């Protein structure tokens, strides 16, 4: 298998916060890396910045997994160019729960079903408690 | 844009070394090949080493598309050389006649970068097609 | 890369001997490193580095006839303060049909004359005769 | 016959002092050289150095023998990763009646002959005495 | 049984060299002290110093085995004048492998069971790899 | 010692300015030759004016030698340059050009040399036996 090389595109300082996050559970990544889209950013400036990375991590030979804060907006419409070009994997919604399981077996599965299996939990995650 | 790049196929052999700067020409050369309107399907990217091994990667690169029933129309070394090559110019000029396929230049020669790279992209487009039927 | 299939032909020149077996050194290494097996590196020498390109075309013809073809070849000369040289292995390229990977040092002093540089050329070589192939 | 090169390869300075010891009996050697492996050096720098000195020999058209203090340790398994690669003779063991017949009779014998010669030589050289 | 000293008798650095390339194997010997016959040394003047150290030893309670390069020779005579005047144990030819076992069994076997035993291992340690 | 070379024809092309200094290269290249084993019938001398004329001359010289029944099996062009990058390129091609090892015995110096010119004979003997068979 491929080693995996997961980049992350939020709003803001979304993905940052996410990763640091993650990082306070499972400690410090390596082959994670997190672009922010700011208000006053150029969304056709932060897409060749992305494309940029990706040509490179393909360039090492490594699969390419694209996390997305949310179903629409810029930063998944520039993980959809990326997908339509480079063939890279999508997925949106990314929370915590998801994101902690994916950094942890991304070794054990193929992209495909680690995908299914983070979509899964991130799901089974989100709980309104009562009492 | 007076160039239409739908029908083309068009390759990019690129160098490993410097790859901060290669990615970033390799994305300009992308951008406006898609720009012209050259499908995705058709944009193939492949690696080498070094840019000495340009030259006989692109033969090699031309021969196996060849093999696999889905030839280039152009294609498009790119190399990063920092002084910190000549020829290497030489071969890659001698591979348009050679191959039978425009061979676009994207090798930087310097001493110490998108819009370069989309220059190569434009330049393979138009010489793919200004002297076709 | 995996070079297990892959018979490597290394070719070096005698002067500045230290440096030449060090970059030899380093690309034995590397080449063992994707695979390659011993009996595969086959080693010969030549007086100076004018002579790699010929001398190349010579090995290379020697281990046809012998039965034993090389996949690649591996050029390796010093010389300190040429560029014809680089010419003929460039175009040996196509001449011989495999790659020939440049493994020409050309320095102004001894001192900038290593074995990272050799490995370098090892892992070229099996790169580049397999990337493109059909397995 | 080509000429021959022998390499004392050993644990720290047992090559270094073997062959002090064989030169006070017959004199300065060429075509001899030593290498230790001492507490705290890295046995695949030390491995590099003489891959180094084999290949440079070789390019001499040098036949190399390589002697080796005892059978197992770093040294051993560089020589043998040595005769792996380049096929020169190794003999372990050496001692000094080994080593003196082995440089005085150098030009006179085959590789073969010659380790079989100074093994028969250093076996017998090693006596207990009573009187 | 008494407690063992070994004095190295070679010649120049031979018998500090093996000592130095033992101790990164089995580190650093008490009871072991090399003599080296140089190029220039009076035999007398060194077979005098060897008596000075067995003496010394011999008034400490010690048994003495004394270890030689080489069956014949200055080192070798100074032995035996020892064997004649003081009833020590010798042996010759010493390398690693003997050296190694003598100095980790020292307290093990009796003298003459030791000698024995190293002189076995000793010649079974030297062997001509082929392949 | 290592190579026979008494087996072998060598021709020698030198040019004749910078006369004194040619002679002792050739001189070198002359004794280097016959210490191999190289006979005296079989090392054949001829002339040419300058440099330039040493590639040519070179193809002249084979093609002459196999008219006349005795094939060379190396040549040794020498030339003397004081302050010629084109004539290396051609000296370097010829080699495969002429199917025999062309040992480059040019010169090229800033300033106004026998074991210069040994090495030379020392590598035509080397690079005609090494590889056959």
């Amino acid at each position: 298998m491929k080693e995996k090389f997961v980049l992350i595109i939020t709003h803001g300082d979304f993905g940052k916060g996410l990763l640091s996050g993650a990082e306070v559970i499972i400690g410090k990544q390596e082959n994670v890396h997190t672009v922010g889209l700011n208000l006053g950013d150029n969304i056709e400036k932060v897409a060749k910045e992305v494309m940029r990375i990706i040509i490179a991590k393909l360039a090492e030979d490594k699969e390419i997994i694209i996390v997305v804060d949310l179903f629409g907006g810029s930063p998944f419409n520039i993980a959809l160019e990326m997908m339509k070009t480079f063939d890279v994997k999508v997925i949106t919604g990314i929370n915590m729960p998801m994101l902690v399981e994916l950094l942890t077996s991304i070794n054990v599965y193929d992209t495909t079903e680690l995908l299914e299996n983070i979509s899964k939990i991130g799901k089974d995650g989100i709980k309104v408690i009562e009492k | 844009m007076k160039y239409d790049g739908s029908k083309l196929r068009i390759g990019i052999l690129h160098a490993r070394w410097n790859l901060e700067i290669i990615a970033a020409l390799v994305a300009g050369a992308i951008k406006r090949l898609q720009e012209f309107g050259v499908k995705a399907e058709n944009i193939i990217i492949e690696t080498v080493p070094g840019s000495f091994e340009l030259p006989y990667g692109s033969k090699l690169f031309v021969e196996k598309q060849k093999r696999l029933g889905k030839p280039l129309d152009a294609i498009i070394p790119i190399g990063v050389l920092i002084k910190g090559c000549d020829s290497t110019t030489h071969q890659l000029m001698k591979l348009n006649f050679e191959l039978g396929i425009p061979v676009i230049f994207g090798v930087l020669t310097c001493l110490t970068m998108h819009n370069h790279g989309e220059d190569w992209g434009a330049a393979a487009v138009e010489m793919a097609t200004k002297f076709n039927l």
